[PDB]
């Protein structure tokens, strides 16, 4: 999967993970219906917190996102941003960067994840390994390989990030 | 943009989700507190209250709270004070309302049931 | 343009309304429906049926189509898709409910009083 | 009146008339709710017909309207849609008409009114007399006096209608 992905032949495609939510939450509260926990001594009845299920779940499946793309295919694409049937956002350069991101705790561990920055663009967050930095602006030499654009770091510019298109 | 198409498929614009659903949970919430008042002051069916569905409304009511504050945070930051003033009334009227409805329950103990 | 301040103050988008107006009436006429269904099939409570609002509601039925239908006429020209088969799909739910509960009362005829 | 409302010193406001009707509701409905017909024979009740008419009536008594106004003032103005507190239509020029319209019925009858056409505009329905052409291009002419931009016939062009600007 090293090598798979940094490519990415001109579209890339994305998706959204909030089907998998939906989905766990109806396994779970059809588990609930079915044979749930005799409270009646308990002078109440607990059917209302899956009535919740139910809406929450009804809700999240009510958010359906057909592959969403750009105009990242290797040429003079304008990185317009691209969904099956409607189309919201186009930008002349300037928006799109991909950002790295910190968060921390109250320990003062640090998690890095990546985000594709832009007007409602998707993220790039990567699957579970954030503890070391690594190689961090490798991944960055290959998206500027595929249509250089922008390796942001963390805080202000100062040093170690790339740019390749400025609006001055 | 596009209100229109924004309204219509595959998404909602940010917040806007949680202010109306506070707003359904405010609609039925009177029903329900308004069905209470009317049966403790006049016709007087006890066996037919909301005696017996009490913790699982009062969960509702506070992730009614919660989720109302919860979209006010993520509406706050548009810049219009039209969506601000929106949240900030919907909060308050909510949080009035849940103070209303503890002291409702808090009056009613004496007949409910004994432990 | 600022669908904020549209839905804000003052006015409403032209049409918009009356296709909401629909839904609250096929909400609380669906309502209606199961309500009549569910006391005509089980548990056989003629006391406390819709026996004695018949003619008003049916009314409403035909306010409800008509309100619906010019609703439509007037959401049509705005050369979108999806304003079209919405409220073409309201009309025709509606024409369904309504052809429904008059076919409901023809068959319950023999119930409510006699002349 | 003839010599007041045609000057129209700079600015000219605008209002609907809804709030009438609203009125007229609330008040046959007070008439209505003490002592209206008793038809308990009719094995019916009546009740819910004003309640569908204050339903409509509170719909149409939320159709507030502060002063609708354009920048009308005898200037350069370009007459944009004003509105207390929100603003709406902006345009520069070759969108505010003053049109005649004509109306017709079965026997044949003409029935004349007057339109400031526009981006969501207001209307100039004169004051309940339409029945002879009279005037027809005198109160066009008292326009051109206050702020000249156009006075549209009906059909197309042909004849008898005046502009001022034109956008080719
Ligand atoms: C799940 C979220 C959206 C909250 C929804 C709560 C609903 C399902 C709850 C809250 C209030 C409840 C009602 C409160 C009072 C009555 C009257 C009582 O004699 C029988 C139960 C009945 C008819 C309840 C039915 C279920 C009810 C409508
Ligand atoms: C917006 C309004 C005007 C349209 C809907 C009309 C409303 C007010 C009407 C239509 C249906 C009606 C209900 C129909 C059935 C029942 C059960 C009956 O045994 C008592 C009256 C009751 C509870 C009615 C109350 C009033 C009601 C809800």
């Amino acid at each position: 999967m090293c090598w798979v992905m940094p490519p990415s032949v001109f579209v890339l495609e994305y998706y959204l993970d909030t089907l998998w939510k939906g989905t766990m939450l109806f396994i779970i509260c059809l588990v609930f219906i079915s044979c749930n926990v005799l409270r009646e001594v308990k002078y109440q009845e607990t059917w209302c917190f899956p009535a919740y299920g139910m809406v929450i779940g009804l809700w999240l499946m009510l958010s359906s996102i057909p592959q969403r793309r750009l105009v990242l295919n290797h040429t003079r694409g304008m990185y317009h941003f691209s969904i099956q049937g409607r189309t919201v956002c186009q930008g002349p350069m300037h928006l799109v960067y991909v950002r790295l991101a910190l968060s921390s705790d109250a320990y003062g561990g640090r998690f890095f994840q990546l985000v594709l920055c832009g007007h409602k663009l998707e993220p790039l967050v990567l699957v579970q390994l954030s503890e070391r930095y690594e190689q961090m602006e490798f991944l960055g030499r290959h998206l500027a390989r595929k249509l250089n654009i922008n390796y942001f770091d963390y805080l202000a510019s100062s040093y170690r990030h790339v740019v390749r298109h400025w609006p001055l | 943009m596009r209100w229109r198409d924004r309204i219509a498929v595959l998404c909602f614009p940010p917040g806007l989700m949680l202010t109306v659903a506070a707003l359904i949970l405010f609609f039925i919430h009177m029903g329900v507190f308004a069905s209470d008042v009317h049966n403790f002051c006049v016709i007087h069916n006890y066996d037919h209250m909301s005696f017996r569905y009490t913790v699982v409304l009062i969960f509702s009511q506070v992730i009614s709270i919660g989720w109302a504050a919860m979209g006010s945070l993520y509406a706050e930051m548009t810049g219009d004070k039209f969506l601000r003033c929106f949240a900030l009334t919907i909060l308050i009227l909510n949080g009035a309302m849940f103070f209303n409805r503890l002291c409702l329950e808090f009056l009613a103990i004496n007949y409910r049931e004994e432990r």
